[PDB]
């Protein structure tokens, strides 16, 4: 179909590579926000529950 | 208190599942696991419900007794 | 489910906080090895019933507190477990009538 | 002591979506190259209806006898 449009199929290669990097960017970003949220949660729970988060950081 | 802290720590371990290996088998266990914990947190406090029931009878009786004596004293003054 | 937006997320915030909510907490209560029917097994006596009627018993007849104020079961307790202006309001345990 | 229903977290860094999947999958140099073949083939030929019929056949998917039966005059 891109040959029907008269372009290079190299453009289709570029677009498949770009969509691969787009999905990898989105997934790494979601995992990074989960990392920041876990860090914030353990900070605030260590503020409010000292001994329990101490034993959790011990056990890990 | 143990089940509260266990619920929070299993939520943190579910976050560790979602960080490390989302395709693991354990998350299904984990999405079952804290469910069982939540069931117990309800099942313990439902066991406060007969006790609360019995206890409200007790305080009702005390209030009942007090009101009788108050009316008695009120009437005697009159 | 599909989309959460600033206004709707803030609606979730105020609804959840209005459902839920210097220390001013209750005085901690330890474990209790003497319990009356199973644990200590007191033959029905009289000091325990007089304590449950007249005196202050902090596990049975009420909830005690820091700053000293006693609250029995029919009252509502105002506390502040956080360092904020938001106050926890424990409702009464019995609610007579 | 231990909390209820603690268990072992998975292996520290197995395959995730947080890695660079392309560089792990050996596809980096192709991207670094990449980031018309009608024109690149018109380097060879002249230019680049019935070609729509060519693309439609693409979307759908006795030589001596022909030279002997190809009789037609010049003018």
């Amino acid at each position: 179909e891109y040959i029907d449009q008269g372009r290079n199929p190299q453009l289709y290669t570029k677009e498949c590579l770009e969509r691969a990097l787009a999905k990898n960017e989105q997934v790494k970003g979601k995992i990074d926000t989960m990392k920041k949220f876990k860090s914030l949660l353990i900070q605030e729970l260590s503020k409010v529950f000292p001994e329990d988060m101490a034993k959790y950081r011990s056990i890990r | 208190r143990k089940l509260n802290m266990s619920i929070l720590i299993n939520f943190l371990d579910l976050l560790d599942i979602l960080i490390r290996s989302p395709g693991s088998i354990k998350r299904e266990e984990k999405l079952e696991d804290l469910k069982l914990l939540f069931v117990h947190v309800h099942h313990l406090i439902n066991e406060y419900r007969p006790h609360q029931a019995r206890e409200t009878l007790r305080v009702m009786m005390e209030v009942q007794k007090r009101q009788r004596l108050e009316t008695a004293e009120r009437f005697q003054k009159h | 489910l599909s989309r959460n937006e600033i206004i709707q997320s803030y609606l979730s915030r105020q609804s959840s906080l209005l459902s839920s909510s210097a220390r001013q907490l209750h005085v901690l209560v330890p474990q209790s090895p003497p319990t009356d029917l199973p644990g200590l097994t007191r033959e029905v006596t009289q000091d325990d019933l007089d304590r449950i009627q007249a005196s202050q018993w902090p596990g049975v007849n009420g909830c005690q507190d820091t700053q000293g104020n006693w609250y029995d079961w029919t009252q509502c307790i105002s506390l502040d477990p956080h360092g904020d202006d938001g106050r926890l309001n424990i409702l009464p345990y019995v609610c007579l009538d | 002591g231990p909390f209820y229903l603690m268990r072992e977290l998975p292996g520290s860094t197995e395959l995730t979506g947080s890695t660079n999947l392309i560089t792990h999958y050996n596809l980096e140099q192709a991207y670094n190259k990449f980031c018309d073949l009608p024109g690149m083939i018109d380097l060879p030929g002249s230019h680049d209806l019935r070609s729509l019929i060519e693309k439609p056949p693409i979307l759908s998917s006795g030589t001596m006898l022909a030279g002997f039966r190809l009789h037609t005059g010049p003018l």
